[PDB]
């Protein structure tokens, strides 16, 4: 598994858990939505974008 | 001893090296994370920071502008590894925090700072998947201030037939790169869709990282400062060319890979690209 997006409308706490779940070695980045970020792939990272009630605002994958 | 990278060798970067044209006097903005000006294969001429709570841009705290300036313009001496045009005149442009990420006030404030301080280039390896009508004005105004502006594509991959380039690669006026291997093969992660304009290297890339150090990056980010790089050696040879003609000689003498909606026009070819007379191979 490299995307969640059952984890749309979630809170940041449920997405690292499961995220944690399928991926234990996961290094998570919680993130604003509608910022702009590196363009580097890292296999091992997860980027989480959250709104500003820190519910997941974008689907979570792996890079 | 110094190592040259394979992407530096598979864009034909050696080729102008060898014509004895290397960067000299073209200003290259790198709009990233920072660049560590402490490194002994870096040479940078100066920059500034719009991130509020970093306001150093000679310190690069998260890594990242440090790899992309290192393959834009590594030193050619016995060290180390070489860049693509690495005479050219480095800029660091911070507007990326440690953490990678950065408000588009902060990076649209940084495309400002370059279009006012004379940039001939300005690199992107950066992107979200939103754009903004603020966003799309700097860019546009660089542009039409003579810059040639060079973005990463992205690292989305492909999602059936929908573009998946972030902005603002997306952007017409900005040159949107991919990503291929040593083989001429896409990377898996490389964004595709109609907007994606040529492919670089950007699969194990060796740069200089941060603390005089090296490493194998990953990513359209990669890919992006090739490009940049190659504009920098172009101008080097015809300082005189316009951002157009610039723009026009990369995308005009490629080497063509694929269907277009996942390589683009193909891979940059930087001695083809700085000839008069241009065809793809
Ligand atoms: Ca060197
Ligand atoms: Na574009």
């Amino acid at each position: 598994k490299t995307e969640w997006p059952e984890l749309v409308g979630k809170s940041v706490e449920e997405a690292k858990k499961v995220i944690l779940q399928d991926k234990p070695a996961a290094q998570i980045i919680v993130l604003p939505v509608g910022t702009i970020v590196t363009m580097s792939y890292r296999i091992d990272r997860v980027r989480l974008f959250v709104d500003r009630l820190d519910n997941i605002a974008q689907v979570p994958r792996v890079g | 001893a110094q190592s040259v990278p394979y992407g530096v060798s598979q864009i034909k970067a050696p080729a102008l090296h060898s014509q004895g044209y290397t960067g000299s006097n073209v200003k290259v903005a790198v709009i990233d994370s920072g660049i560590d000006s402490s490194h002994p294969d870096l040479k940078v001429a100066g920059g500034a920071s719009m991130v509020p709570s970093e306001t150093n841009p000679f310190q690069d705290n998260n890594s990242h502008g440090t790899h992309v300036a290192g393959t834009v313009a590594a030193l050619n001496n016995s060290i180390g590894v070489l860049g693509v045009a690495p005479s050219a005149s480095l800029y660091a442009v911070k507007v990326l925090g440690a953490d990678g990420s950065g408000q588009y006030s902060w990076i649209i404030n940084g495309i400002e700072w370059a279009i006012a301080n004379n940039m001939d280039v300005i690199n992107m390896s950066l992107g979200g998947p939103s754009g903004s009508a603020a966003l799309k004005a700097a860019v546009d105004k660089a542009v039409a201030s003579g810059v040639v502006v060079v973005a990463a594509a992205g690292n989305e991959g492909t999602s059936g037939s929908s573009s998946t380039v972030g902005y603002p690669g997306k952007y017409p006026s900005v040159i949107a790169v991919g990503a291929v291997d040593s083989s001429n093969q896409r990377a898996s992660f490389s964004s595709v869709g109609p907007e994606l304009d040529v492919m670089a290297p950007g699969v194990s890339i060796q740069s200089t990282l941060p603390g005089n150090k090296y490493g194998a990056y990953n990513g359209t980010s990669m890919a992006s400062p090739h490009v940049a790089g190659a504009a920098a050696l172009i101008l080097s040879k015809h300082p005189n060319w316009t951002n157009t003609q610039v723009r026009s000689s990369l995308e005009n003498t490629t080497t063509k890979l694929g269907d277009s909606f996942y390589y683009g026009k193909g891979l940059i070819n930087v001695q083809a690209a700085a000839q008069h007379h241009h065809h793809h191979h």
